[PDB]
RNA sequence: GCUUUACUGCAGGCUGUCGCUGAGGACUCUCACUCCGGGAGGAGGACACCGAUAGCCGGGCA
RNA sequence: ACUCGUACGGUCACUGAAUCCUGCCCAGUGCAGGUAUCUGAACACCUCGUACAAGAGGACGAAGGACCUGUCAACGGCGGG
RNA sequence: GCACGGAGGCGAAGAACCAUGGAUUUCCGAAUGAGAAUCUCUAACAAUUGCUUCGCGCAAUGAGGAACCCCGAGAACUGAAACAUCUCAGUAUCGGGAGGAACAGAAAACGCAAUGUGAUGUCGUUAGUAACCGCGAGUGAACGCGAUACAGCCCAAACC
């Protein structure tokens, strides 16, 4: 395919979003990201 | 039932459209004020899409490069007029009050200036009959006796191409290529071996129109098969 | 143009503006197809003047028939703000009467004369 | 006496007859080669646009509209239906060609606002109707005595939703006793039954 | 779903009539309107197209 | 749309290469043509009725039908004695 | 901030927090210079209008909103123990449009017929009455009365 810049800047996005939630958000409420995505298992728009 | 093939067509889609965009050129004649000072030479002679007969290009006095519809005996090199005054020599047009009687013309306009609407199938002829002063009458292709206004212009001697419809296509694949070249949806597949839902003549353990075959003039579309206000059938009689 | 049944010639046309023009600075003019067509059906009119040049026509169509029976005189003007102007207007005017010249009577006298002449 | 404006009126009664018949044959020929909205300068019926609210003034505007005779353009039920809902030709749509003219005017200036609206006649194939037209943003109009009433907001576009002359008779709003129980305040309110 | 001389209707076509629509059971004309022409102009013409209605046909469709 | 197409065209159908052939039937049904006479709607017209109107009847009568003709490589038919 | 971490910071120069008003407010979006799956290409009220200093100079329209409201388009399942008129229903759904509410509204009314009432909505009632209808199934008002709230005016023309 061929990816314009906009493509690109949501491709991007959602690479982001698909990082964990961080060690201290843990502790600070003393106890998952909801929106862990896979480049195989899901499908992603456009 | 269901829209049959004749319904379709109306439509106007893909399938039966003609293959425009790659038909050559419209060959209605050139328009002239008056004085037929009007003359060209045949540049080249070309293949026509639409028509399957050949056309000549022609290069005229002003500058003006035009396709025109070539009668049979037309070559490169050649000069050609167009005017009330113009020769009267085959590949020439002027209007049917100049033209000698008993001349077969091609081309011929309906009302005077349309550009040619009568005799421009391969190898086909109209023969100017009878002169006046309100009423030219020239005999048409199907033999038909057609009354025309002097004023309406024509090309001297018959169109290009003639005796294509003498030797026979003996294959499908023939049929085909030429069809290709159409406004026309082919192969074509009978009535009577349609389902019932398809055509008037549909359905039956055998195939048979299960009813006359001779409609109405004021049958709606969708009825109107077979055929139509047929005067008679048959060969006898 | 179908309520004009006579051409008058641009010179005759000339004597009658001016007649008018004076008619206004000594003597009374209406100004106005409604004034006009009042001073006609009171009488009160000698001379009434129509422009040609009116779109729509209806709004002057009356005013010939009207006066031929009431005896009032009229004449027709080619151009709509000319009669304006000669009425003193600084806009157009459709149609207008001389109600009562004043030192054109004996011009307001030819010039009706002349028209009845004129057919 | 008699109004200037008499005539013209006395003349309109019977457009075929006398002088006007020799106008609107001159006439229709031009229309004819004209759009479906052409605005004009002054009303073909002077005591009529008056009558109705006309003004020679800032903001006031006059078009002449046409529409094609006849009734309902109807495409036939493609679907399942009884007798009763598969006629098709003798079927007429329930707003007058007035009323489709008043719209067309309105849409061709979206600004304006239908104030009325009149009959110029017609051929074998179409109606011919001007329509006045006001001008709410403009301050000759604001300050009108006469029309000002115009310029409210509940009063944008009006005419698409029935709040004119012709709007209110084709509703059948015209008797204020018997026959129309099932028209006022409105045909929605009645449940459509008018 | 399909069929037809099943019942009842609806498109559609033919045909008469009224409006468009004018002048002098057959006729001439030109000015509306139509068509041909780049234009001038030519052809046709109160017909035809279109709106309305009436009779006939009408599994093409419900 | 067909159609930058014009009867050597293209639309609608039937049969299904070549070869040798393709009989009889137009009564019914279909299509088409004609038609003295018959039948055949509405508008306008006339009579009766109504101070008007509803309505009844009359005269005229288009296509259509009756009637006649053509037509089966048109639907189809080609038996019993 | 949700959010109870680590580090670090701010707050008596009165922070946090709350109310009111103001600042900032990328791109796409009615989306309006042209184009485009949120970007790009070379000065922009694009388009339709009114006014017009006739120059986009001054203006209007466009799109949104839970439903409500007004104007148009308008089914069928269903009921009638079938079904076609009728019914379901002017319902569902579609097109257009306004407002905070809409619409209606100062009699060419009513017609408890009168020596009577007096703009218009709406609520209660009048009443499943009158009326409609294969006079089947079903459909179905109004005047009046009791209430709520009340409010009446402006043009065209005549004459200037
Ligand atoms: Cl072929
Ligand atoms: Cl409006
Ligand atoms: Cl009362
Ligand atoms: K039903
Ligand atoms: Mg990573
Ligand atoms: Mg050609
Ligand atoms: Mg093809
Ligand atoms: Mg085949
Ligand atoms: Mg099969
Ligand atoms: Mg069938
Ligand atoms: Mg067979
Ligand atoms: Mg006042
Ligand atoms: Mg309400
Ligand atoms: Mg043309
Ligand atoms: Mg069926
Ligand atoms: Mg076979
Ligand atoms: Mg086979
Ligand atoms: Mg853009
Ligand atoms: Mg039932
Ligand atoms: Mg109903
Ligand atoms: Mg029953
Ligand atoms: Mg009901
Ligand atoms: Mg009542
Ligand atoms: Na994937
Ligand atoms: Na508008
Ligand atoms: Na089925
Ligand atoms: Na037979
Ligand atoms: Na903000
Ligand atoms: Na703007
Ligand atoms: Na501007
Ligand atoms: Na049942
Ligand atoms: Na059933
Ligand atoms: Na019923
Ligand atoms: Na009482
Ligand atoms: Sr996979
Ligand atoms: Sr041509
Ligand atoms: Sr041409
Ligand atoms: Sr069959
Ligand atoms: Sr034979
Ligand atoms: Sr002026
Ligand atoms: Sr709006
Ligand atoms: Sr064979
Ligand atoms: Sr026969
Ligand atoms: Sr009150």
């Amino acid at each position: 395919g061929k990816k314009s810049k906009a493509t690109k800047k949501r491709l991007a996005k959602l690479d982001n979003q698909n990082s964990r939630v961080p060690a201290w958000v843990m502790l600070k409420t003393d106890r998952r990201n909801h929106k862990r995505r896979h480049w195989r298992r899901n499908d992603t728009d456009e | 039932g269901r829209r049959i093939q004749g319904q379709r067509r109306g439509r106007g889609t893909s399938t039966f459209r003609a293959p425009s965009h790659r038909y050559k050129a419209d060959l209605e004649h050139r328009k002239v004020e008056d004085g037929d000072v009007i003359a060209g030479t045949v540049v080249d002679i070309e293949h026509d899409p639409a028509r399957s007969a050949p056309v000549a290009a022609v290069e005229f006095e002003d500058g003006d490069r035009r396709l025109i519809l070539a009668p049979e005996g037309v070559g490169v090199g050649d000069e050609l007029q167009v005017g009330v005054s113009a020769e009267i020599a085959p590949g020439n047009t002027l209007p049917l009050a100049e033209i000698p009687e008993g001349v077969p013309v091609c081309n011929v306009e309906s009302s005077p200036g349309d550009g040619g609407k009568f005799a421009r199938a391969s190898g086909v002829n109209a023969q100017l009959l009878t002169h006046d002063r309100n009423v030219a009458v020239v005999k048409l292709p199907s033999g038909e006796m057609k009354r025309l206004d002097p004023q309406c212009r024509a090309t001297i001697g018959v169109v290009a191409g003639g005796g294509r419809t003498d030797k026979p296509f003996v294959k499908a694949g023939n049929k085909h290529h030429k069809m290709k070249a159409r406004g026309t949806k082919w192969p074509n597949v009978r009535g009577v071996a349609m389902n019932a839902v398809d055509h008037p003549f549909g359905g039956g353990g055998r195939q048979h129109p299960g009813k006359p075959k001779s409609i109405s003039r004021n049958a709606p579309p969708g009825r109107k098969v077979g055929d139509i206000a047929s005067k008679r059938t048959g060969r006898g009689g | 143009p179908v309520y004009v049944d006579f051409d008058v010639p641009a010179d005759l046309e000339d004597d009658a503006l001016e007649a008018l023009e004076v008619a206004r600075d000594t003597g009374a003019v209406k100004k106005g197809t409604n004034e006009t067509t009042k001073s006609i059906e009171r009488g009160s009119a000698e001379l009434v003047f129509v422009a040609e040049d009116v779109q729509p026509e209806e709004i002057v169509m009356h005013i010939p028939e009207l006066a031929d029976e009431k005896g009032v005189p009229f004449i027709f003007v080619e151009q709509q703000d000319d009669l304006g102007h000669a009425a003193g207007l600084e806009v157009g005017s459709a149609a207008a009467a001389v109600t009562d010249a004043g030192e054109a009577d004996a011009d307001v006298e030819d010039i009706a004369d002349k028209v009845e002449e004129l057919r | 006496a008699r109004s200037a404006y008499s005539y013209i009126r006395d003349a309109w009664e019977n457009p075929g007859d006398g002088q006007l018949a020799e106008l609107q044959w001159q006439r229709q020929q031009e229309w004819r080669n004209e759009g479906a909205v052409e605005r004009i300068e002054r009303p073909t019926r002077l005591d009529k646009a008056r009558s109705q609210g006309y003004k020679a003034k800032q903001g006031v505007i006059v078009a002449r509209v046409s529409v094609r005779k006849g009734s309902a353009r109807k495409r036939r039920h493609k679907a399942g239906r009884r007798s009763k809902r598969q006629g098709v030709t003798r079927i007429t749509r329930r707003k007058d060609i007035q009323r489709v003219a008043e719209e067309r005017a309105s849409r061709t200036f979206p600004n304006l606002r239908v104030l009325n609206s009149y009959s110029v006649g017609q051929d074998g194939r179409q109606k011919w109707h001007e329509v006045i037209l006001i001008d709410p943003n403009h301050p000759a109009i604001q300050n009108d005595d006469d029309l000002s009433w115009i310029c409210a907001d509940d009063q944008a576009d009006r005419v698409f939703r029935g709040l004119t002359g012709a709007g209110r008779r084709n509703r059948g709003l015209s008797g204020k006793g018997k026959g129309s129980e099932k028209t006022r305040p409105s045909l929605r309110s009645n449940g459509g039954k008018a």
